[PDB]
């Protein structure tokens, strides 16, 4: 019987907190289908092929393979729209400065590479890498963007969040110092700049390691990239078994046609031919439409995938877990065959602690209330501190307001709130 | 069988008469007087596109021929097919009429060029240079969605039999 | 051809129904297409065969046409739930989302009815004529860093002031809009200025 997961119990009690004193850049992927093959099929060819009297007897039948013709065009356009909005959303085309110093923050794994002829990082070369003719009638059309111009708006978006910010998602583009723009995203989490600003090492130092575990992670395991493989396998499975379906007795004498049509005279030629199209045309619709519902499906990825790229990327997202496991920081994206993979860059807690807290501190017959933080106590001293770092300050009158006497609140402690 | 015979480097064993693929259709033989292995493949073929500016605008159409080589039929050669009755042009411009593979084509005669990713902007990024806004503007965008589609209701006596 | 999505809607139904409709002169490989023609011209023995294979490919062709409303209705749900979703956040408030509720900063949003349709007006905020300066992350004095509460430091060349970040409105530097962490020596890129105390 499976086990759903470790038992945990957290120690709740009546008076007690936990803060943490540490925390750990973590970094996670998100991988996420766009678009697949766009094909375009032939009625005559398919139906049964080079013979003028089976055109004449189809011709007959009505018009099912032009709406069929009308649908496949329909999801082509589709697709080729799925991809414009996914990654076309900036009108210019960034470009990052020729010194590629950030404060300590090392982007080789994810920015191009001008030694690859491909113009490439090498996470989306190992992307590419990591996922892998005869036909009768059955067209594949190329795509209107191509491999290149994918990576090109991919450079661009990562160009644009590293100078500039996310202003650039919000009119023109307005460069600011990466460590500037990283203390921003840490106020825009809660925890102040001073806690940047005193361990930029120590993150430059994570980021880069969880970078490079996650180049290793991509090599490793195989079967991360299944949402973007199983959808290349469908097409392909697909599509073979509607060519098997070719060769399908479908309850006629012979599989062939010009086999009936010489052996025998039209008579029965006829009734058999007519059983052997319906049989070919009911497969051909049962195909197209499971070709429309997988588009519906990778239509609605799409735009998902589009919401994340203009929320997470473009921006900051307090949306919990919408943009990865933890408080999130900003995003980069990476181009894939048939999809986009994103890199989440997340601040994760750790290392917490133990402290007993109250709601309010009676001074004076008033109650000082916490302005920006929590009231703590190692034991014997309290402290105000922010609630998602241990930052441990003296009480004061300006990180404290005054509200009512201390005779209504329940849990009020006596101390003293020092006077600057 | 209907194709174009050419000279096969598949080795049919004694035996082996016919070749056969994965989609279970001929495409290698053995000839019966003088025994050589001959390939088959389907002559030349392809679906027919025809790019127009608009019977307002004008007349004049470049045809586009998908999968096949342009010498085996003012030509161009695209990954698409054949593009026959348009120029190409080195210069660059907002894609108008969709082709494939990058290309687009438009009317000014008709041209075909390389699709403009987008205007390049470089940005000035140095360690100790920020730039504020002085100003703003008010801007409106619209939005349309549709909401709800014709109800319909069928009568399938009638529509069948009457 | 602002509106093409609701006037793609109407042509799809339109042209949907109206292939329904020509589907009927359609023989489906009998001797004819009318009910009353065959009933005259044979006998029941074989004009059952020809009413069987009228009637099986038109009840065919009615349920593909049934099938393709069945999709573009679910896919017509799914644009409503999102337009729902518009309405009830850029218009009955105000969104933190980028570009959910239009380019740039979203301020307020307006709806308007359209036919099978909803038209939004998004209000929205665009900075413009960006000046740049040269800025440090925080001000040493006597020892001590000062942080900004919630500006940025920036001077024009030869005085520091601390601004807002979507808006030039430069000021006077004091104790009271920044604050105390630590001393000048962990941070990287600290400067050197006084700072003014009311
Ligand atoms: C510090 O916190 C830890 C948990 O974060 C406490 O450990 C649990 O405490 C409860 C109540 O004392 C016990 O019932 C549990 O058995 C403890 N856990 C384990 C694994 O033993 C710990 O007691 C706290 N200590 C103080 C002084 O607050
Ligand atoms: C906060 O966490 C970081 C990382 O977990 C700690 O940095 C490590 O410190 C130990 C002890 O000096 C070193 O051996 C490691 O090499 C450090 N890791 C890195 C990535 O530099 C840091 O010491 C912690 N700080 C506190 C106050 O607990
Ligand atoms: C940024 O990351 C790259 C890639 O990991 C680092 O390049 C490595 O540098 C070391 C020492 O110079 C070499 O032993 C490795 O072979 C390099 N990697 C590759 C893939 O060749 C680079 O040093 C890091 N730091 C900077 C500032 O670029
Ligand atoms: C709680 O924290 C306060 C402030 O850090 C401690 O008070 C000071 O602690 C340091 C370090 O032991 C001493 O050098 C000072 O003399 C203490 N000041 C006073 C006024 O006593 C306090 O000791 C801490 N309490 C516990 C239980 O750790
Ligand atoms: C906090 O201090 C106040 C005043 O110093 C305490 O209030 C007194 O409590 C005693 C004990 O019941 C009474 O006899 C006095 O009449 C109270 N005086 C006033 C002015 O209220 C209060 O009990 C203290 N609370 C704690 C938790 O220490
Ligand atoms: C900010 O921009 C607005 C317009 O975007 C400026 O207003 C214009 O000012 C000029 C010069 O006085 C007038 O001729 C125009 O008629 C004004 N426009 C409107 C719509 O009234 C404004 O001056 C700018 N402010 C700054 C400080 O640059
Ligand atoms: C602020 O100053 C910087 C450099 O001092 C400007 O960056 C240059 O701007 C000029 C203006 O046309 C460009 O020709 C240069 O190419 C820019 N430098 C680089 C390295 O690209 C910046 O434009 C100035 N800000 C404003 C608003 O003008
Ligand atoms: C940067 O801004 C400050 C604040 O306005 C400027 O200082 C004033 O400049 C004006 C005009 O030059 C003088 O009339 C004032 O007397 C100055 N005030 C003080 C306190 O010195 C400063 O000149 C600006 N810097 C530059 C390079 O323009
Ligand atoms: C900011 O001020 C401090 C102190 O006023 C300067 O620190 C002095 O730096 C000089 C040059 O290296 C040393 O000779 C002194 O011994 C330092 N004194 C102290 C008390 O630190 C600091 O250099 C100033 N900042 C800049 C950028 O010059
Ligand atoms: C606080 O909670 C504990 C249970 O953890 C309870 O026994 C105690 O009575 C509570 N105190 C007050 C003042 O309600
Ligand atoms: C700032 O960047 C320049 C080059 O762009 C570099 O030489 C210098 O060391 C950097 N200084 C800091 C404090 O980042």
């Amino acid at each position: 019987t499976m086990s759903l997961g470790a038992e945990n119990s957290v120690a709740y009690s009546n008076n007690s907190i936990a803060i943490p004193t540490n925390f750990t850049i973590s970094v996670t992927t998100e991988i996420l289908p766009v678009s697949m093959t766009k094909t375009s099929v032939d009625c005559t060819m398919y139906i049964c092929g080079d013979s003028t009297e089976c055109s004449n007897l189809l011709l007959q039948y009505g018009s099912f393979c032009t709406q069929l013709k009308r649908a496949l065009t329909g999801i082509a356009v589709e697709q080729d729209k799925n991809t414009q909005e996914v990654f076309a959303q900036v009108k210019q085309i960034y470009k990052t400065p020729p010194i590629k110093y950030f404060g300590g923050f090392n982007f080789s794994q994810i920015l191009p590479d001008p030694s690859k002829p491909s113009k490439r990082s090498p996470i989306e070369d190992l992307l590419f890498n990591k996922v892998t003719q005869k036909f009768k009638g059955l067209t594949v059309l190329p795509p209107l963007l191509t491999d290149e111009m994918i990576a090109q708006y991919t450079s661009a978006l990562l160009a644009g969040t590293i100078t500039s910010g996310w202003t650039f998602g919000a009119g023109p583009a307005l460069q600011i110092p990466f460590p500037m723009q990283m203390a921003y995203r840490f106020n825009g989490i809660g925890v102040t700049q001073n806690v940047l600003y005193e361990n930029q090492k120590l993150i430059a130092n994570q980021f880069n390691s969880a970078i490079g575990k996650i180049q290793d992670s991509l090599s490793s395991t195989p079967s991360a990239l299944g949402k973007l493989q199983d959808v290349v396998n469908h097409n392909a499975q697909a599509l073979n078994t509607l060519v098997k379906q070719l060769s399908s007795k479908f309850g006629a004498i012979s599989s062939v046609l010009n086999d009936i049509f010489s052996r025998l005279d039209p008579p029965e030629a006829e009734v058999q031919i007519d059983r052997l199209i319906t049989g070919r045309l009911q497969s051909l619709q049962t195909y197209v439409t499971q070709q429309l519902i997988r588009a519906a499906e990778i239509r609605a990825s799409a735009n998902l995938a589009a919401t994340k790229m203009s929320e997470c990327v473009l921006g900051q997202s307090k949306r919990v877990d919408f943009c990865g496991k933890g408080y999130h920081l900003m995003s980069f994206p990476q181009s894939a065959p048939h999809g986009v993979v994103f890199l989440h860059v997340t601040y994760v807690p750790a290392q917490e602690k133990n402290f007993t807290t109250a709601p309010a501190i009676c001074h004076d017959g008033k109650a000082h209330f916490p302005r920006e933080g929590v009231f703590v106590s190692n034991g014997t001293h309290w402290f105000v501190t922010q609630r998602n770092f241990y930052e441990p300050q003296i009480i004061t009158t300006d990180n404290t307001f005054v509200s009512g006497n201390c005779d209504v609140v329940i849990g009020i402690v006596n101390n003293t709130v020092y006077d600057p | 069988g209907t194709g174009v015979l050419t000279e096969s480097n598949k080795k049919f064993l004694p035996f082996q008469q016919f070749g056969r693929d994965i989609a279970d259709t001929t495409d290698a033989v053995r000839d019966p007087q003088t025994l050589e292995i001959l390939d088959i493949t389907p002559c030349s073929f392809g679906g027919v596109s025809v790019i127009t500016p608009g019977t307002n605008t004008s007349n004049q159409v470049a045809v586009l021929y998908q999968g096949v080589n342009c010498t085996e039929v003012n030509v161009f050669q695209t990954r698409a097919g054949c593009l026959i009755g348009a120029e190409y042009v080195n210069n660059s411009y907002e894609c108008d009429i969709p082709i494939g593979a990058g290309i687009c084509a438009s009317y000014q005669s008709i041209i075909a060029y390389t699709m403009s990713l987008g205007a390049e902007n470089s940005v000035a990024y140095s360690n100790n240079s920020i730039a504020i806004p002085t100003n703003f503007t008010i801007s409106v965008t619209t939005e349309i969605l549709p909401v709800s589609m014709t109800k319909t209701s069928v009568d399938c006596t009638m529509y069948i039999c009457g």
